[PDB]
RNA sequence: GAGAACAGAAAUCUCCAGUAGAACAAAAGGGUAAAAGCCCCCUUGAUUUUGAUUUUCAGUGUGAAUACAAACCAUGAAAGU
RNA sequence: GGUUGCGGCCAUAUCUACCAGAAAGCACCGUUUCCCGUCCGAUCAACUGUAGUUAAGCUGGUAAGAGCCUGACCGAGUAGUGUAGUGGGUGACCAUACGCGAAACUCAGGUGCUGCAAUCU
């Protein structure tokens, strides 16, 4: 039955989000030098002392209890106890900056100027009106290329008198896709570089 | 044709990984990797076949190489009144639940820690299965030594789709070849088939069973007390050993072939 | 060492194989007659390159193969070494221990002649090795064999020699 | 191509950064005790450290850009350069940088009379669990060079940062202390760097609810001399300990949340 | 009710909260002692409104299950 | 998911300041203290002075030595009266809070415990399936945990195996829904009523059924019990009592396979037959009445008790435990003799029964008013008091398996612990969302389980009067949960056709 | 590198060696080999929905976007991802 | 001292070639009703340790073999590389004091250490 209330000179601080404990007391350096054969027992009696407060305080730390069972989310179970750390004290420097905040785009000012509210994004499910189906808008198997494989495309007045009249106006419209898709990709690029 | 820049620029594996009985890949998120990060230490129930014997571990790793905190293997079924294939379905699941009531027993959950200066009443004993290089397959002896060690009381996370009689068109088990499978039922079965179909391969096969006079309807009897006996008294008993370590020692060094020093070497040579 | 009889050399596997090139009638009409020849449904292989010689595009079916182990690629071998008269070149050897030889028409191995199945060449390959073959290739503790348990041709000529009382042609 | 992106994402900076990566980068004149304490210390900081094999022509204190490339490279904050000379006997030089770029740097040396971890031959805690830590000494509070040591090794052995931290993982404690204390215009004393094991008995006194600590060395000891140092400068300084507050409501005046979490408001 | 989830005429009457036949609502749901298979209690759902509240003087809500 | 709001910054700096360490001073003085026991009000000692550095275990042995039965003592635990127990020592659990002083005397009640520790469960050991429909009813072997009983609506019973959570044996002899299963005390024999209106007997290590059915009954067999072993004569197997909704409480004799006496008093269906302590039986009906009839006076209706305003859902004695595992322990250990058997169930009945001077058997009445009255037949015809305070009907009730307090489980989602002697309100166990079913105690009297409507399961400390563990998995509504003699597992059924069984 | 009808330098099969000398991305001065490569099985949900929390808009201020978190969700025997 | 299961350090441990290993262990090895997977029970899965074998696998010895590693008061505080007192010279450049500080070379040598558990004539 060893007593467990450490006495000190200088009251230690503790830093319980590191786990750390830091006594500023006064260390001889004739019972710390490498000559001596106990200075390893002072060494081992000195952290036994501080280890000793600092288990004090983390077992006074107020404690987190659960009626949850095992087999769900969240690691504690009703048989764990788990202390409550406090926020760590220790200023440490972080490995990164901060991560800044993307200057408003050209269609960002655009849209704050006219007062344009953003879309509501509910999916990208629309209904075809000629089926009674729902069919994505865009990207895998979307309605933005049916008419790349519609059967039949009547071929408009407006290409007459142009050498774009034997082409194929699926493939016309492929071609007009993808240069807005460039459009869209080097506007991007604008922005980044602005 | 291997160069001297080849044998120089070659980067071996370690060293488990060229005697290749440790998954790295798979070991360290076994060792490394947690749900939650609050510092709560893992142990492995390692399972392990041979051709003859069963290895269970309970292993806590350790940064100076892992701790075995609890062992059973199944060349102790013969005591507890096993003595023939001990190394079948109902073998493993012997051997895993000597092991559960063994780790029990010693860890005094049935019959100082700094968790009880914080909480009233024990955890159960969560240790996660580690198989190693073995395929997973529905109706493994690793997955009978889980359901023996589930059986005797320690917590392992487990899904019973690799336990014999589970439904493959259905998410369900056959819970009826699932005991079976646990007192047997499978090889007296087969024992049965074969005394009726061929006497020849019954004669080479179960050679033991005829010569015990073991009927092929005692086995679930000897299952079932086998299984008793380990609730009973799972401490692990120390083999008497004949010979000590010194003598064991002399006697294979004898065998060992000698070193010869340099000098006799030198002298070899010239 | 030679009297042990862990040492003995058997016969590890038999490769039918039909390389028919043009995927087709005549390459469904290849794989049912290795299917009667073996009792076992074969496998196709795909393409490996494109050639325009050779007309064949990526990915497209080239061969169809069959392995058979045990006493029935041990009947399989004897029918072929029947229709091959008992005459066995040295250059049907290789230097691993296991050889290979082509049958032109196969009509003549045990199967009666239809119209639909035509005329068909088809070439039987014997893997040679000894037991403990399975330590290159089990998954736990995968090892190498050493030099005096590995296969060598003289070995497998001697074992020929011993078994079929075949003359092994120089020429 | 996904994998790569989730690659880049998990470099790239956050609001809370993920546990900072230590990186153990042999020099051109190394040694068995050099590879011997660097084992020693990855076992200490281990899953999140990684090692170099080969060696590397490193001088921390003439040219900044191998670390910068080799910190840049790994995504590693922390960096052990284990090197030798007859000047600098065991010197290992702790590197840690603020955006792949040289933050600060100490060099120390370890002295000869050093225990390894394989000569205590005990029982030891479990792999990857933060430790307790434990400073001996006022200059850890005052002197800026212990200062620097202390926010270093508190840094590099902090692991992962949680506010749930379980009773069964309070395994080991690291404790550094001061070699005697010391007075202006004198020499700098070593640093002593302990590991020890934690065995918690019933005390009989404080209850059931306080046990009584001893300890079990487990090592390896190690004894620094505080040899050289690089300092960071005072803008980088306040860039590394800026906060990034998205996190924290802000806080109203007369706003308060309840037990119920309802908002209320005070008049006056 | 909890919230005005969709309705199908127009997010413009989404966002001022019509309820009309077809109208996606959140109810509570504490009542009916529903319980996650996770051990959770619900106490929040949805439910389509089913007839025409201007017409019949009440709301009248199937729950989506 | 709803979370608790987060704390405040002047909360987390509050936090980052040190804590302060409780500790015992060294230089505590001595307080005076006077033990007296709960259950007979004795006075021990007197008040004597004990050193403020005491712990429970040190108190528990000296009142021990006070006592002067030092050679066995019995555990004890310690409380002040409000009424707080004594946690760890007597400074930190009430000096420390500075109720009671070292000046003031400080009167201890002690009350004995159990000497064996039940562990909550917290996990599902297993789900097995096997039924064809729901399950209805559900128990456990006296003598051993690895036997359990499961009567469903596909006709049939089932026993399990628990070690190994496989299913051992069919019994399939009604055709119609088994209503409910008993073992008997003993442990030699199953018998299952159904919705037949027959009452079948099975041997269970062999699975079979001991010839015919008991037939008689014109409706369904509604509740099963026996007579008690420390009743039964030595050599003699006991005798059944069932209830049926036809009104009627038959007596049959096994052995002979005959039926003896055919109580009839009630006007409508019995909602339960208990066989007591002291040869009396006590039936509980939607007659709004309990009757209770004396086997020793050829099955007269002795008394007629008459307080409920509605039918009597449940009723429950306070041996029921004690007559419910015989001559068996939670040990296990089986009796050599059967004349040993006797002796021991004497002695297991009489440890509760016998107590603070005169031997009790307390009954109580859960009733469809909402209420329950406690009663106590022998000495008065008056119930002892009336237990209200539940909002809808009182589906179950149980008495702890020491007696001491009573546990009822209604249909408002609640559960209301109160005082197993006067009946006084105690604590009320919410968490439950849906209907309460039923409820089992622990063989230790610390640890509650309940099954719901809503699914779950649930286990309450009774010391804390908390949750202690939830426990979900089960796909439907959960009909019928039981514990272990033992208190190792923990069975539980319902309409989801599968049997989950628990275990720490 | 050895052999196997058409079938040769390039089609298909077998054995042995084979630190990657291939194929994925970057521009390493140390990326990945019981894989990050090839093939198979499952998932088609990935624009989920909750938030007294961060930022922005509104004459429709308990709405929507946005950041962060949580509950879920997928898969696996599991550790976990 | 051998051997096995789980490891740390990841060539002193790797590659090539001969020889040796009593016991135990490990392995090759026998069969395909069962759970399970392929063209093929070759791999994986299941069963008997029952028919045999140390032929391989595994470990150890051997080789002025290839390769690898370690101490040096060995190079060497050298090369190289930065400041200097008014040091010179209108000159292309150099010893000097204080800093930081290698490799090529030579010698002495070496070819696995160890943690936990269980077991062996």
């Amino acid at each position: 039955n060893l007593p467990v209330t450490v006495e000190k000179p200088i009251p230690v601080v503790y830093d319980l989000g590191n786990l750390a404990a830091f006594d500023s007391n006064v260390l001889d350096k004739n019972d710390l030098d490498s000559s001596n054969a106990r200075r390893e027992e002072k060494i081992k009696s000195l952290t036994r002392d501080n280890v000793q407060l600092l288990i004090n305080q983390l077992l006074s730390l107020p404690m987190k209890t659960t009626t949850e069972s095992v087999g769900g989310t969240g690691g504690q179970s009703s048989v764990m106890t788990l202390l409550q750390l406090p926020d760590p004290t220790t200023d440490l420097p972080r490995e990164k900056p901060l991560p800044k905040a993307k200057a408003m785009t050209k269609w960002e000012k655009f849209a704050a100027k006219k007062g344009i509210k953003p879309k509501e994004r509910a999916g990208k499910m629309i209904y075809d009106e000629a089926s009674g189906e729902w069919v994505p808008k865009w990207g895998y198997k979307g309605a933005n290329k049916k008419l790349d494989d519609q059967w039949l495309v009547e071929v408009d007045d407006k290409v007459k008198g142009t050498d774009n009249e034997l082409i194929d106006p699926r493939t016309l419209n492929r071609a007009e896709r993808k240069r807005l898709v460039k459009k869209n990709e080097k506007q991007q690029r604008r922005n980044m570089k602005n | 044709a291997k160069s001297s820049a080849y044998s120089s620029r070659f980067q071996t594996p370690f060293r488990r990984r060229r005697e290749g009985k440790t998954d790295y890949y798979q070991r360290k998120r076994l060792v490394t990797q947690h749900k939650a990060k609050y510092n709560t230490p893992k142990y492995r129930l390692v399972v392990r076949f041979t051709n003859k014997d069963i290895i269970c571990q309970i292993i806590s790793s350790t940064i100076t190489g892992d701790v075995v905190l609890a062992a059973a293997y199944s060349h102790e079924l013969p005591r507890y009144g096993i003595t023939h294939g001990l190394t079948n379905w109902a073998a493993a699941y012997a051997t895993g639940l000597l092991i559960a009531r063994r780790t029990l027993q010693k860890l005094g959950l049935d019959e100082y820690e700094l968790t009880e200066a914080v909480e009233d009443g024990p955890r159960p004993f969560k240790v996660f299965l580690d198989i190693g290089l073995q395929r997973t397959t529905t109706g493994a002896r690793v997955f009978g030594a889980l359901k023996g060690a589930s059986d005797g009381g320690l917590y392992v996370p487990h899904s019973e789709n690799r336990f014999p009689g589970w439904d493959f068109e259905t998410e369900e088990i056959d819970p009826e070849l699932l005991r079976s499978y646990i007192f047997g039922g499978h090889v007296s079965q087969y024992m049965e088939e074969l005394a009726d179909d061929d006497e020849e391969r019954f004669s080479e096969l179960f050679k033991g069973y005829l010569a015990d006079d073991i009927d092929a309807d005692s086995l679930e009897d000897i299952y079932t007390s086998a299984h008793e006996a380990i609730r009973a008294d799972p401490a692990f008993k120390p083999t008497e050993k004949k010979f000590t370590k010194e003598q064991y020692a002399a006697e294979s060094k004898k065998y060992r072939q000698t070193k010869l020093s340099k000098e006799e070497r030198a002298a070899r040579v010239a | 060492k030679a009297q042990n009889p862990m040492r003995d050399l058997k016969i590890e596997k038999l490769v039918l194989n039909i390389s028919v090139g043009e995927s087709g009638d005549r390459l469904t009409r290849a794989s049912k007659v290795l299917e009667q020849l073996s009792g076992q449904t074969p496998v196709q292989s795909k393409a490996r390159y494109t050639v325009r010689t050779f007309g064949i595009r990526r990915n497209e079916k080239i061969a169809v193969h069959v392995t058979v182990r045990g006493p029935k690629a041990e009947e399989i071998l004897e029918r072929g070494l029947k229709v091959k008269e008992y005459q066995l070149r040295d250059r049907n050897f290789s230097a691993t221990g296991n050889f290979g030889f082509g049958i032109d028409e196969h009509i003549d191995l045990g199967i009666k002649y239809d119209p639909s199945i035509g005329i068909f060449g088809m070439d039987f390959y014997v893997v040679m090795n000894r037991p403990g073959a399975r330590v290159t290739r089990r998954k736990r503790c995968k090892g190498t064999v050493g030099n005096s348990h590995k296969t060598t041709k003289e070995d497998t000529v001697s074992w020929f020699k011993q078994k079929y009382d075949a003359d092994v042609l120089d020429k | 191509n996904a994998r790569a992106k989730r690659a880049l994402v998990k470099r790239e900076a956050k609001l809370v950064e993920n546990v900072k990566q230590a990186l153990f980068i042999p020099g051109q004149s190394c040694n068995k005790n050099l590879h011997d304490i660097m084992v020693d210390l990855s076992a200490l900081k281990k899953p999140d450290m990684k090692r170099f094999n080969r060696k590397n022509d490193i001088h921390p204190f003439e040219d900044m850009s191998p670390l910068e490339f080799f910190s840049e490279k790994n995504d590693c904050s922390l960096m052990v350069l284990m090197t030798s000379s007859k000047k600098r006997k065991n010197n290992m030089t702790f590197i840690r940088t603020f955006g792949y770029k040289i933050y600060d740097m100490i060099e120390l040396m370890v002295a000869d009379n050093f225990k390894l971890l394989s000569d205590f031959k005990k029982l030891t805690f479990t792999v990857g669990l933060k430790p307790m830590f434990t400073f001996q000494g006022a200059a850890f509070d005052t002197h800026p060079v212990y200062k620097q040591i202390k926010s270093l090794f508190l840094d590099f052995f902090r692991g992962e940062s949680t506010d749930l931290q379980d009773v069964a993982g309070l395994q080991h404690v690291i404790s550094m202390t001061i070699q005697g204390d010391f007075q202006d215009g004198e020499p700098l004393p070593n640093v002593l760097f302990r590991v020890y094991k934690l065995k918690s008995y019933k005390s009989d006194q404080g209850g059931k609810r306080l046990p009584r600590i001893e300890l079990v060395e487990i090592g390896p000891r190690l004894d620094f001399k505080i040899g050289r140092i690089h300092t960071p400068s005072p803008d980088m300084v306040t860039e590394a300990h800026k906060k990034p507050k998205q996190l924290e409501m802000k806080t109203k005046k007369n706003v308060e949340l309840d037990i119920m979490g309802d908002k209320l408001g005070r008049i006056h | 009710i909890l919230a005005v989830k969709k309705n199908p005429q127009s997010p413009m009457y989404t966002q001022l909260g019509v309820l009309t036949k077809g109208t996606i609502i959140e109810v509570n749901v504490s009542e009916l002692g529903m319980v996650t298979a996770g051990g959770k209690v619900v106490w929040g759902k949805y439910a389509q409104v089913t007839n025409e509240p201007d017409r019949d003087g009440c709301v009248n809500a199937v729950l989506l299950v | 998911s709803t979370l608790i709001p987060p704390p405040s910054k002047k909360q987390k700096k509050e936090a980052q300041l040190p804590r302060e360490v409780a500790i015992i001073p060294k230089d505590l003085p001595n307080v005076s203290i006077k033990f007296q026991a709960l259950d007979t009000g004795d006075n021990v000692g007197g008040a004597l002075r004990v050193p403020g550095a005491i712990s429970e275990k040190q108190l528990e042995e000296l009142l021990n030595q006070l006592n002067g039965t030092s050679d066995d003592p019995v555990p004890y635990t310690f409380s002040c009266t409000k009424t707080i127990d004594i946690t760890d020592n007597l400074y930190s659990s009430l000096i420390k809070p500075g109720y009671n002083s070292t000046e003031d005397q400080i009167t201890l009640l002690y009350t004995p415990r159990a000497v064996f520790k039940v562990k909550p469960v917290t996990r599902s050991s297993s789900a097995i399936a096997g039924h064809g429909s729901t399950i209805l009813c559900s128990a456990f072997a006296p003598h051993t945990s690895s036997r359990m009983v499961t009567g469903a609506g596909d006709n049939t019973a089932r026993i399990w195996d628990c070690d190994t959570q496989t299913p051992m044996h069919t019994l399939k002899g009604h055709y119609n829904w088994v209503l409910c299963v008993s073992w008997s005390p003993d442990g030699e024999v199953i018998a299952t009523g159904s919705m037949d209106n027959t009452i079948r007997l099975w041997d269970p290590k062999s699975g079979q059924c001991l010839g015919d059915a008991l037939r008689g009954h014109s409706k369904w067999i509604t509740s099963l019990s026996w007579e008690p072993i420390h009743l039964v004569k030595p050599g003699s197997k006991p005798r059944l009592a069932s209830s049926s909704k036809d009104g009627t409480i038959k007596i049959w004799d096994t052995v002979s396979r005959v039926c003896q006496y055919t109580m009839s008093g009630h006007t409508n269906s019995v909602s339960c037959v208990k066989w007591g302590g002291q040869g009396l039986l006590y039936s509980g009906s939607h007659d709004r009445t309990v009757r209770v009839w004396d086997i020793n006076s050829q099955g007269r209706c002795i008394n007629i008790l008459k307080s409920h305003a509605h039918w009597v859902n449940h009723l429950s004695l306070s041996t029921d435990y004690a007559l419910r595992i015989g001559a068996f322990d939670h040990t296990g250990k089986k009796p050599s003799t059967p004349e040993e058997a006797q002796k021991k169930a004497l002695e297991n009945y009489e440890k509760i029964c016998k107590k603070n001077g005169n031997s009790e058997e307390m009954m109580v009445t859960a009733s469809d008013d909402y209420t329950m009255f406690l009663w106590n037949p022998l000495k008065s015809t008056k119930p002892i008091a009336r237990m209200t305070g539940h909002q809808k009907l009182v589906n179950h009730v149980a008495f702890s398996p020491d007696g001491r307090y009573i546990v009822s489980a209604s249909f408002d989602n609640s559960i209301k612990l109160w005082d197993g002697r006067d009946g006084k309100f105690i604590s009320t166990f919410r968490g439950h969302v849906a209907s309460v079913y039923q409820v089992a105690w622990s063989s230790d009297c610390r640890l509650l389980v309940s099954c719901s409507k809503d699914t779950t399961l649930k286990v309450w400390d009774v010391r804390t009067r908390k949750l202690s563990v939830d426990l979900p998995g089960h796909k439907d509504e959960v009909y019928t949960v039981d514990w272990s003699v033992d208190g190792k597992r923990v069975c539980s059924g319902g309409k989801d056709k599968m049997v989950r069984l628990w275990t720490h």
